[PDB]
């Protein structure tokens, strides 16, 4: 068959990235139950965008929520080893 | 959350929702997930006291907490793995308020004297609904009821808030959060709220309500959450490198046995090792360990049959490293059990009274046994699955020791091949992976009861499948692996590790 | 490889944007040719 | 932007107060919640 | 060969570009008034 | 709800609301760069 098209793969990989994010959200959001209000605060309002940016498709907000998922993410790792 | 102390006592309610909005799929996760979690309290030695109600229209107990039969751990597993959904569903109500009045009755004392111990006594409740409770009433002020009954939050001078804690599980496909909401309790960075989707994924959600602080230092006990690093998987793993001029780099793998001590073999080092030349980096901290001393074994010898005609002799092939400063535990740092221990014991949970040889038969049965070892890909511990060759098959796992390169004609297997040796690889029953060079020096691990007990040491393979430093591509079938038993060498650890106070029996 | 070296920088990139490529050998021989070879692949699919 | 509400104090105590908002095409959004104290009628007096 | 190199300073937003070079009639190229030399790429933020 | 706006039971409050914190104790043990000690302190800032 043909190869994919100039974009449609380029699309395919960012959503990729952003759904394996969002197959650990769960735990990301249940870790941060032990953790300070802050945490917990801060992955339910990055929850959502990622989520929505999903459904939706939208590269600009795709690209954003999934460096703003990863960031909270790695709050949380370091959150995590320095409570021990 | 909930404290983990042998010498607690503790009651765990457990009410379970059967109406018709939950489903018989979801109802049987509801049991999978009691099952695991009954199954990992046990795992901390702990006894508490079960109870058990299936509630409806009208509750129904199976387990009373003042019953002996309470504390059976094993017990409880069955009585609520044998419920139906389909038991009583013909009264497929949700009365939620009579369900917990059934709790309040249960830690309700007779006449108006509570039995001693009662504020000594932890209580918690844990319940699983879709949040519709459309029977009975108002399911909070029973919980008033219990805060008072149990003088919890009524006095300034006394809260009492840490002898109850309240989760509430939202099971169903349909569920309601405001109500759930206001069931659960409301502590400051504690999670008492579940979702559907939480019933997925079951090792984060007891982290999360889990404190360790009495249970810190409880060996080859391990954290497999997702979120879980390496050493989040193995407390014990110890990464052990020696750099030294002419020798060059080389690494290998060490465990954790206590709070000084880290078990590896012998052969990665040497007498002309210097202490400050070797490195060993536990939860892996960039910050590499100072270490004391090298505890070889006396009778270890890698040149005892050199004059005879022998390269290597890897006879007794175990080392005990002593750090500088000693360890504290914590959930990325912690030992790994060892034989013929009282911890042992426990973790097996086995009575006080049993002996070492009684340990020795249920650890090493004359069969193939299930084991594991620790390898490195890409700088990332994962683990490899391999057998333990130890049934008729035990003397073909010896005999493949011909092929080991530098040994094809030596006459004798049993002067080369001691009884010291575990032999693992090879495909019979299943395909046992072979370990790097790096891989030497880790523990041989095998688990049972929810817990890991270490019962080798990787000594050396025959055929290096790793050597062009990559375990790529196939390789011949009759690779094996020989580990150090520790039956062997217990009188050499336990004169050690004695004054380590480890509880030998 | 001996007298080669990739930067990590460039190595970890793949294939999302990895166009152009910079490789470094620490010396090449005089006498005769010194070689090396990669596999390509397209996955843009565009003529010409 | 401040937008006015109206409430009425229905008991004595430091009771609760919470208010959210949400921007829409971002997702961006606040939320506070505060308490203040609800005084019934009357006021001190210090007679010897 | 000339290098043409395209800067991106967000902090948190990767860019999709159509970037092209456009014909000149003293320099040869696929860019030609029928035909345009176009691609699409993404920069990674803070990155080039 | 599928709207492009966040719901408001995912809207997390912002509640510490303390005029004055951070009322702690350090001593300053680091090993000494010119005789001053470079101490760090990750703080959880308020709402
Ligand atoms: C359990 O209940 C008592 C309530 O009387 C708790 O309070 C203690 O009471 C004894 C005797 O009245 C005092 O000597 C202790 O000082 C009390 N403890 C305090 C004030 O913290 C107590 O926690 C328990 N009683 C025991 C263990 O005897
Ligand atoms: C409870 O209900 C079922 C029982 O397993 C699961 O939910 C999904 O239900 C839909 C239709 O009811 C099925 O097509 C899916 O296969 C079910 N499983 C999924 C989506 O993983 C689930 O266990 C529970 N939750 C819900 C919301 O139904």
């Amino acid at each position: 068959t043909s190869l994919p098209t100039s974009n449609e793969y380029q699309n395919e990989k960012l959503a990729n990235e952003l759904k394996s994010l969002l197959d650990e959200l769960n735990v990301n959001e249940l870790a941060t139950g032990s953790l300070n209000t802050y945490y917990k605060r801060t992955i339910k309002i990055s929850g959502q965008k990622a989520m929505y940016a999903l459904k939706s498709k939208d590269f600009k907000k795709m690209s954003e929520a999934k460096y703003q998922l990863q960031k909270i993410y790695n709050e949380i790792d370091e959150a995590l080893k320095s409570k021990y | 959350k909930i404290v983990l102390d042998p010498s607690g006592s503790m009651n765990i309610y457990l009410v379970l929702d059967g109406s018709g909005s939950i489903g018989a799929s979801n109802f049987t996760g509801a049991k999978k997930c009691l099952v695991n979690l009954i199954e990992k309290v046990a795992s901390y030695g702990v006894k508490p006291r079960y109870g058990l109600v299936t509630y409806a229209t009208y509750p129904k107990i199976w387990v009373k907490v003042s019953e002996a039969d309470s504390s059976n751990a094993d017990w409880v597993t069955k009585q609520l793995n044998e419920i139906n959904y389909e038991d009583h569903k013909l009264k497929s109500g949700t009365n939620t308020k009579k369900a917990l009045q059934a709790v309040y009755s249960m830690m309700s004392w007779p006449d108006d004297v509570p039995p001693e111990g009662w504020n000594r006594t932890r209580h918690v409740i844990i319940l699983m609904t879709d949040g519709l409770h459309n029977m009975g009433g108002d399911p909070i002020t029973v919980i008033d009821e219990i805060r008072d009954l149990l003088y919890i939050g009524k006095d300034r001078k006394n809260p009492r808030e840490d002898y109850l804690d309240v989760y509430v599980f939202g099971v169903g496909p349909l569920v309601n959060q405001v109500n759930i909401n206001a069931l659960a309790s409301k502590k400051d960075n504690e999670q008492h709220v579940f979702k559907v989707k939480d019933m997925e994924n079951l090792e984060d959600v007891f982290y999360q309500m889990i404190d360790e602080s009495q249970s810190l230092s409880l060996c080859g006990m391990v954290w497999e959450h997702r979120k879980g690093t390496d050493y989040h998987k193995q407390p014990w793993q110890a990464k052990i490198s020696v750099i030294r001029p002419s020798k060059g780099h080389e690494s290998c793998m060490g465990a954790v046995v206590s709070e000084y001590f880290v078990l590896t073999a012998a052969h990665c080092f040497t007498v002309d090792d210097k202490e400050h030349s070797i490195k060993v980096s536990v939860g892996g901290e960039k910050r590499d360990l100072e270490i004391e001393v090298v505890l070889f074994h006396p009778n270890y010898n890698i040149n005892g049959k050199k004059e005879a005609g022998i390269p290597e002799f890897y006879d007794y092939d175990v080392a005990l490293i002593k750090l500088k400063n000693k360890l504290k535990y914590g959930q990325t740092i912690r030992p790994i059990c060892l034989p013929c221990t009282e911890g042992t014991t426990r973790a097996l949970r086995l009575p006080p009274t049993t002996t070492c040889q009684q340990q020795k038969e249920e650890l090493l049965p004359a069969q193939d046994i299930k084991a594991l070892f620790v390898s490195e890909e890409e700088k990332k511990l994962t683990r490899k699955e391999v057998y333990i060759k130890n049934g008729d098959k035990k003397g073909s796992c010896e005999r493949d020791a011909q092929y080991a390169p530098g040994y094809d004609k030596v006459k004798d297997i049993s002067e080369v091949v001691t009884p010291r040796f575990l032999c693992t690889g090879g495909v019979s029953p299943y395909a046992d992976p072979n370990t790097c060079r790096g891989d030497a020096g880790g523990p041989l691990i095998v688990h049972k009861r929810s817990r890991f007990i270490q019962v080798g040491v990787i000594s050396w393979g025959v055929v290096d499948v790793c050597k062009n430093q990559k375990r790529q591509k196939q390789v011949p079938a009759h690779a094996r692996d020989f580990h150090i038993n520790l039956f062997q060498v217990l009188p050499w650890l336990k004169e050690k590790l004695q004054d380590e106070d480890l509880g030998f029996l | 490889g001996v007298d080669r070296y990739i930067s990590k920088y460039e190595l970890d990139k793949a294939f999302s944007d990895r166009n152009t490529l910079i490789i470094y050998l620490d010396k090449v021989s005089h006498s005769e040719d010194d070689c090396l070879a990669f596999k390509v692949h397209q996955y843009f699919n565009v003529e010409l | 932007l401040s937008v006015p509400y109206v409430i009425v104090p229905l008991k004595t105590g430091l009771q609760e107060v919470e208010v959210k908002a949400a921007v829409y095409h971002h997702f961006i959004s606040d939320g506070v919640r505060k308490s203040l104290k609800v005084v019934p009628e009357g006021i001190r007096m210090n007679k010897t | 060969e000339i290098r043409a190199v395209l800067y991106n300073y967000r902090q948190n937003q990767e860019l999709k570009v159509r970037v092209e070079l456009l014909h000149n009639p003293a320099f040869c190229s696929l860019a030609t008034t029928k035909r345009r030399h176009q691609q699409t790429v993404t920069i990674p933020p803070k990155s080039s | 709800l599928d709207e492009d706006i966040i719901a408001e039971e995912n809207i997390v409050s912002r509640s510490e609301f303390p005029e004055s914190w951070l009322w702690n104790v350090e001593d300053l043990k680091e090993p000494p760069k010119n005789g001053i000690s470079t101490k760090l302190m990750n703080i959880f800032l308020k709402d």
